[PDB]
Parts: C-alpha cells; structure tokens; sequence
C-alpha cells in the first residue's frame, strides 16, 4: 500500500548514512570551514533533532501512520548527516593542533556545469563571429551565452559557499562578476547589431566576446591551480590518540542509528514483533548514550580551542 | 526568448552578481 515510500525512505536513509560514515574512516582534511565550537553547536542542534525523530520513527510505525513514519525517517537522516559532518570536522580539528602533526586541504570540487557552459559559451561565439551570420543567428547564440553565463554564475555561486579557502572563496565571485559584466557588454552590442549588421557592427560585437571567453578561460584555470587541491593531513600518533574519544562515538552512532533505521523499516510492515521492538530501544538507547559521549568529550577539550 | 527580454535579464543579473561579497 503506502507501505512502499516508507521503505523507500528507510533504504535512503541507510545509504546515506553509509556515504558519511567514510568521513569517520581517516579523517585527513577538513569537511567545511566550521569552527571547533560551531561544530559544538552542531552536534547540539542536530541531536535534538535526531531525538525528536528517533520517537516519530518509533510512534509511527508503532500506531501505523506511514507518511509520518517516512518522515521521521528522512528527518533523522538528515540529522545524523548533519551530526556527523561536524563530528569529522571537529576531529581533523583536534588531530591536526597536535604540533607534531602536519595541514591537509580540501581540494576545490570543480563544477561539471563548468565544462558545459564553457564549450556552449565558446560555439555561441564563435558564431557571432562568423562573418556572414543573420539577425536568427545572433539571436540564438544570445538565448545560449545568456543560458549558460546565467548557470555559471550560480555555480560560482555555490562554489564559493562551500570554499573553506579565502583566496579561492574571492576568485570563484571575481570570476562571476567578470563574466557577468562582459556578458552584459556583448549583449548590448548584439542589440546594435541586430537590424544594423554593418561590417562595423559586426567587428564590435566580435570584439565584446573576447573578454567573455577570457573571463571563462581564466575561471577553468583557476579551478585547475595546483595550490587549490586536496592534500591529505600528516596527524601524527598524539593527533589520532586525541581525536579517538570523537571518532569512536560519531562510529557507535552512526553504527546504531543504522541498525535503528533497518528494524524500523520491518517494523513499518509488521509492527507485531517484541523481539525487534527489543532490538530498536536497544539500538536508541545506544544512539543516545553515544551522542552523550562526544558532547561530553568535546566540551572538555574545548578551553584548548579557545 | 526575445532580445529585448534577454537583455534586461543579464543586465537584472549583472546588478545583482556585482553586489555579491568576496568573503
């Protein structure tokens, strides 16, 4: 029945929580660019969340309201997701304050939609410069360069937000500025052009494209740059040893809010089974008792973040 | 689209991408 898309939450979930739990493997570079104490916040904030699901997931399969069921679990998802990206991010925090240990680095991700806008950027205008092309034409190449400039400065945008790196944080929007300008400088001359195609018109909206495929060129070499990839942190013995009470207790949640999610979702079907009624509270109060543990931990080391 | 509405949306945009922090 409506049993179908609370599974299918319950097994996206799951695999969610298996893709994070790679962030606990070795942590050797930060996740973000959060603070020790925002990380703090977080794992507040999102264990909150996490308990109030942790009884909508219970409640729910218990009294058979499915679409609340499935929501609990997506909510909880989330939660744990969010829990333990501040948890990895905490840990490469304390593992790498260690003096003996060495920095790692993010690598900047670039944007697939990078490679797309470029190359429909560059047929748009070598278009516009052909030296016989109609007022269809040009209007064509406007609709794609509007397109795919429009995209590109969102994905700057967007890669920006996630840049821990300043130097780079200040490129990805200096490269959309200038893209957005020389844009809006091309399409003016292509409304010139348009009804007037002057061999005169023609050479200036030819020469308003070159600084729109200089502002491209110089963007997919920046993301390119050496100094911007990824660089696995050198944490020496005391680092690990230090970052083992965090590490340890974002795994036991992350191992029991699974095994959680997988006998809700039997539940979810056939809610009359003590044995796995048994299992669920077991796996929860280890949820809880887990999160207790590494907010414990990180309050204490927290004086030395300061 | 149209030219003139192609127009006002890259200008709309360049007002607003000029606007956007660094930091």
């Amino acid at each position: 029945p409506f049993t179908k898309h609370g599974q299918k939450e319950c097994d996206n979930a799951l695999r969610q929580l298996e893709t994070v739990r790679e962030l606990l493997e070795n942590p050797v570079q930060p996740i973000n660019d959060m603070s020790y104490f925002g990380c703090l916040d977080s794992v507040m904030e999102n264990s909150k969340v996490l308990g109030e699901a942790m009884t909508g997931i219970s409640q729910n399969a218990k009294n058979g309201n499915l679409p609340e069921f499935g929501d609990a679990i997506a909510t909880a998802s989330k939660a744990l997701c969010g829990f333990t990206e501040a948890a990895a991010q905490a840990a490469y925090l304390v593992g790498v304050s260690d003096p003996n240990s060495q920095a790692g680095q993010q690598g900047l991700v670039e944007p697939t939609q990078f490679a797309r806008a470029n190359q429909a950027i560059q047929m748009a205008c070598q278009s516009l410069g052909e030296p016989g092309c109609t007022q269809a034409q040009v209007l064509s190449a406007a609709t794609i360069v509007a397109k795919h400039t429009s995209a590109l400065c969102n994905s700057c945008r967007l890669a920006s937000a996630r840049t821990a790196n300043p130097t780079a944080k200040r490129q990805f929007v200096q490269s959309a500025k200038e893209v957005a300008n020389s844009t809006a400088n091309l399409v003016k001359t292509i409304k010139a052009l348009d009804g007037d195609f002057t061999e005169e018109n023609r050479a200036q909206c030819r020469a308003a494209t070159a600084p729109l495929l200089e502002a491209v060129d110089n963007l997919s070499a920046f993301a390119s740059n050496p100094e911007f990839s990824s660089v696995p942190a050198q944490i020496s013995p005391e680092g690990r040893a230090a970052m083992e009470p965090i590490v340890i207790s974002a795994k036991t949640m992350l191992e029991s809010a699974g095994g959680l999610i997988q006998t809700a979702r039997a539940l979810a079907v056939n809610p009359r089974d003590p044995p796995r009624w048994s299992v669920l509270a077991g796996h929860s109060r280890t949820v809880s008792d887990s999160i207790k543990k590494l907010i414990t931990s990180m309050r204490d080391k927290a004086p030395g973040q300061l | 689209p149209e030219l003139d509405d192609i127009l006002y949306h890259v200008k709309g945009m360049q007002r607003i991408v000029n606007q956007w922090s660094e930091k």
